RNA sequence: UGACGGAGCCAGCGAGUCUAACCUUGGCCGAGAGGUCUUGGUAAUCUUGUGAAACUCCGUCGUGCUGGGGAUAGAGCAUUGUAAUUAUUGCUCUUCAACGAGGAAUUCCUAGUAAGCGCAAGUCAUCAGCUUGCGUUGAUUACGUCCCUGCCCUUUGUACACAC
RNA sequence: UUAAUUGCGAUAACGAACGAGACCUUAACCUACUAAAUAGUGGUGCUAGCAUUUGCUGGUUAUCCACUUCUUAGAGGGACUA
């Protein structure tokens, strides 16, 4: 088959957009494998950047990976319809942002933080642990330890 | 092991507690006139040939 | 003596049609393909980027030749199906309206097929002639 | 000499095998005599079939499965742990694609070694649940022809089934090798091992 | 007068009507030919008659299909049994009773259920079960 | 709850997806005197990965030796023409 | 008949073994040597 | 024997505005609800062949706790309601906590019934995981027995008769 | 004996009544008594693909002929173990 140096360009655990990665799969379930972007994300990004699917996760260009670096900064610089992130209209501002695997958790925490601190219902729910939702709670959510 | 062939001649009727097992007579092929009481864990009937790997035992009542 | 999709298999004359649609490339595109799952229940969009569309194309022009007068939502309900509803039990979910109306506008564009009087849309007749051709295409090239 | 043909095409190979003399398409059900007399009158022989898919009366009267195909029977057992009930066309392709692993290997009769898979898996003793008077106890109970040939077909296809339950190997593969494995006798597949260790219990017991 | 039987083959709800007649000797299903819907096995099902009794019986003899109804298992036997009935009927008109007698003959033999419809019709589900004849669950306590 | 285990390695596959002359020369010279073929034959008589014996039966049916007797997917099989 | 054909001595007379069994009326009610009757038929003095 | 992506894509007994709306056939936009006129009406002709699902083919995932979990939680559009905020409901996005024939026990199943999958009416100002009916594939051990749970008749014993 | 105090029968019983049956619907086989632009065939009012070879797929009412032997019908036929 195709030939590649033994180098160390083949590493059991290597480092992509500051979490840990395994390879031997593909590129776009690699990218799943990030925090805060999954399968949908990954897929329209690989196939928005025309990188053949059906190729492997072994060679990959640098001007590819500041490809997908310059996509996930500026999503809407590529045209990309506004829809499919994951913070629509954000508080602070009212922008559309595109969470990284560190950005997806303190924005959840901030928002947690930011109920918790204004006293409503789901803030005061999610204090104490319980359903906020409106589940039924007399029969489920036993094992909560 | 010694593998005898043996035919049924007359399905004497279904026995055991829960009726799951029928009691046949049976006829061999060779000694003719010795025929053996049998019992029967599916459905048995006329005319049916027989496997046994052993058959110096009867069973004469149950209950 | 007698050529017609109906007398040819299904799977091998979309595919031909849908390789010659590729080739002419004069279907004039919505260009927002690519971004859709043709549907609403489908978990995985489709796989190849470039394609899909001149299928979907393809068998909703051939349907409209087997039928006689289908609308937008005929075609949701056609190309729906069973949608993962989590822990509630499956349902039939519509395909996308929005595909559907305009993969059939796209054909009203490039004339394969026109609307219909009583409501509808039907199978042109220059429509029919290339679909006719390409499986005619299809007997030649595998006998 | 003409050949008479249709405007509809018709393929060759298959109007000759027409024209010619009745059979299937690459296995013959002649010459398969066998010589286990307990469990001939049970397996269907002499009646060639087209299509092992088929809407027979075969559960109101009694034997009416005797003569019911045993190929039916092999492919209706393998529909079975709960989602895998119907689906009869999923059946057919599987035993289809069973039966050309068992063409393309061992090139004997394949019908021919599915029936002595059968008959070396058919237990011919077992035990009873005996009463005994509080500690139930077993019964060993020889004789059932058509339950060696009920418990033959469940145990391959239970057998089948457990191997290819979690693992790369597809249903069909895994069943073919266990007929194969069966049928020769190598005392590792997984019905021939649970249909001897009842053997043995039952002779301990007897 | 183009010499035409109307027979019909009937399942669960699947209702093929069979139209036979004197033609150029073909068999069409909804306008298309029975040999090329491609199943794989099905095909297989729907050429055994034609397969057992041979193309000496479809000469000039053209039999068109319309099936509505009932899954694709109940549609290719309503197919089946509709031909079957078709052929039957035009050799007892036209050709000689004598043929159509052997042709039954010789199909009975094959399959007793070639010449008979099936007649399981389902069995309605009655109050206290999801099912004809299945309760819900005997729970005590 | 409990863990209703025990906590031990797996069987922890080295699947390979990415071989060398070493490898490919064995299974060239391997695929002959194969009587079944399909990828559960080439991942448990070869120890590669499935994408790996994938690609390799298709680029010898390709090439040309076995040939096959299914398409159906799910389950391919291929016999060697002599 | 397996007695017959491995016996020495042909036409032999094959004794049978004889005995009284006396049951008390508990054990005789149990194992269905004789058993509960209707009022009228207790006075039938005649066995079967 | 699975999830998904593409080509086929099959039932009727079921429902429907008159003192002010029922299920929907659209020129325009979106995988989403919504407007301009009535093609539908006092109804086998309109919705609706209700083109509704595991079902037939080409691939990806491929045994590694994976693409089976939306359990759970935070961002935007909306039919209904004069208030859907303690997701009524639908659609775009994520974490990975159980799952190696599942212990004592316990429930249903004789010809198209078990089971699988789907459709219609009921409750309704708005949504089915329910019930009542229907549709697709379909069942080896049942024409046997009271061993367990219960019965029916006869005989029998009883110090029982709110009756073991 | 099957589901039956279901019957055959012996008999201080004979003759009855109610339950079971009997009954009323449901799905099945009707090439009949009577059928509509709601399920079609040939010419046609208009038109295309395989061609001047006899057909299919298409698309429409008043311009008509033969039928409900597929949907549904109403004095209705058989199955009662013949």
């Amino acid at each position: 088959s195709l030939v590649v140096q033994e180098q160390g360009s083949f590493q059991h655990i290597l480092r992509l957009l500051n979490t840990n990665v395994d390879g031997n799969i593909k590129i776009v379930y690699a990218l799943t494998t990030i925090k805060g972007v999954g399968r949908r994300y990954s897929n329209l990004v690989c196939k928005k950047a025309d990188v053949d699917l059906h190729k492997r996760a072994g060679e990959l260009t640098q001007e590819e990976l500041e490809r997908i670096v310059q996509i996930m900064q500026n999503p809407t610089h590529y045209k990309i319809p506004a829809w499919f992130l994951n913070r629509q209209n954000d508080i602070t501002d009212g922008k559309d942002y595109h969470t990284l695997a560190n950005n997806v958790e303190s924005k959840l925490r901030d928002d947690l933080e930011r109920l918790k601190k204004i006293r409503a219902h789901r803030g005061i729910r999610h204090f104490w642990g319980l359903r906020v939702r409106g589940q039924h709670t007399k029969t489920t959510g036993r094992r909560r330890a | 092991t010694p593998v005898t062939l043996a035919k049924v001649i007359k399905v004497l009727g279904r026995t055991g507690s829960r009726g799951g097992v029928t009691q046949v007579r049976v006829e061999f092929l060779e000694d003719t006139s010795r025929t053996i009481v049998r019992n029967v864990k599916g459905p048995v009937r006329e005319n049916d040939i027989l496997v046994l790997m052993e058959s110096e035992r009867e069973a004469r009542r149950l209950r | 003596p007698g050529v017609s999709v109906r007398d040819v298999a299904a799977q091998d004359f979309i595919n031909a049609y849908a390789s010659f649609l590729q080739r002419q490339g004069k279907l004039e595109v919505p260009g927002y393909v690519d971004i859709v799952k043709t549907s609403s229940g489908n978990e995985m969009p489709p796989q190849d980027a470039e394609g899909w569309f001149y299928k979907r194309a393809a068998s909703v022009a051939r349907h409209i030749y087997m039928r006689k007068q289908v609308g937008v939502g005929k075609l949701n309900k056609l190309y729906g199906g069973a949608k993962s509803r989590g822990v509630r039990p499956y349902k039939h979910i519509d395909a996308s309206g929005s595909i559907n109306r305009k993969v059939l506008q796209a054909l009203e564009k490039i004339g394969i097929v026109e609307i219909s009087p009583k409501g509808g849309r039907r199978i042109s007749e220059n429509g029919q002639r290339d679909l006719d051709r390409i499986a005619a295409q299809t007997l030649e090239e595998d006998e | 000499f003409t050949p008479v043909v249709l405007a509809t095409p018709i393929p060759e190979e298959v109007q000759q095998a027409q024209t010619e003399i009745k059979l299937f398409n690459k296995w013959s059900f002649e010459e398969v005599e066998v010589k286990d007399a307990s469990l001939v009158d049970y397996v269907q022989v002499r009646q060639p079939i087209f299509v092992a898919h088929t809407a027979g009366r075969y559960a109101n009267k009694r034997f009416r499965k005797a003569q019911c195909p045993i190929i039916e029977r092999l492919t209706n057992s393998l529909m079975m742990n709960g989602r895998n009930n119907g689906k009869k066309l999923k059946a057919v392709r599987i035993i289809k694609h069973t039966l050309d692993i068992i063409n393309v290997l061992t090139d004997q009769n394949p019908i021919q070694v599915v029936v002595d898979a059968i008959t070396n898996t058919g237990p011919r003793e077992d035990t009873t649940r005996v009463g005994g008077g509080g500690a139930a106890r077993r019964q060993a109970v020889d004789v059932s022809p058509l339950r060696r040939v009920n418990q033959a077909i469940a145990l391959l296809t239970i057998g089948a089934r457990e191997a290819a339950f979690r693992n790369i190997k597809t249903i069909a593969e895994t069943l073919a090798e266990e007929l194969i494995n069966a049928a020769k006798g190598s005392s590792t597949s997984y019905a021939i091992k649970k249909k001897d260790e009842l053997e043995r219990v039952a002779k301990s017991n007897r | 007068a183009v010499p035409s039987v109307q027979t019909f083959g009937k399942k669960k709800s699947a209702t093929a009507v069979a139209h036979v007649k004197a033609g150029k000797g073909l068999i069409k299903v909804n306008g298309s030919p029975i040999t090329l819907v491609e199943p794989e096995i099905l095909r297989f099902k729907v050429y055994e008659p034609l397969l057992l009794v041979g193309l000496d019986k479809f000469s000039n003899i053209d039999i068109r299909v319309r099936v509505t109804g009932g899954g694709h298992v109940s549609q290719v036997y309503a197919i089946r049994q509709a031909i079957a009935k078709g052929l039957v009927a035009y050799h007892q008109k036209y050709v000689d009773e004598q043929s159509k007698n052997e042709l039954k003959k010789a199909f009975t033999s094959y399959d007793r259920t070639l010449l008979i419809a099936d007649s399981r019709r389902p069995e309605p589900k009655k109050f206290g079960g999801k099912g004809a004849r299945s309760r819900f669950q005997k729970s005590y306590r | 709850k409990k863990k209703w285990s025990k906590k031990s390695m797996k069987d922890r596959a080295q699947h390979a997806v990415i071989l060398d002359q070493e490898k490919y020369d064995r299974i060239l010279k391997e695929v002959p005197t194969y009587r079944y073929v399909s990828v559960s034959v080439l991942v448990d008589r070869l120890k590669i990965g499935g994408s790996l014996a994938r690609i390799a039966l298709r680029h010898l049916e390709k090439e040309g030796i076995i040939k096959p007797i299914s398409k159906h997917s799910k389950q391919a099989i291929y016999t060697r023409a002599t | 008949r397996d007695l017959s054909e491995a016996s020495v001595y042909p036409e032999y007379a094959l004794p049978k073994t004889y005995n009284k069994l006396h049951y008390c009326v508990s054990c005789a009610i149990h194992a269905r040597i004789v058993r509960v009757r209707s009022r009228e038929d207790r006075k039938n003095r005649a066995p079967p």
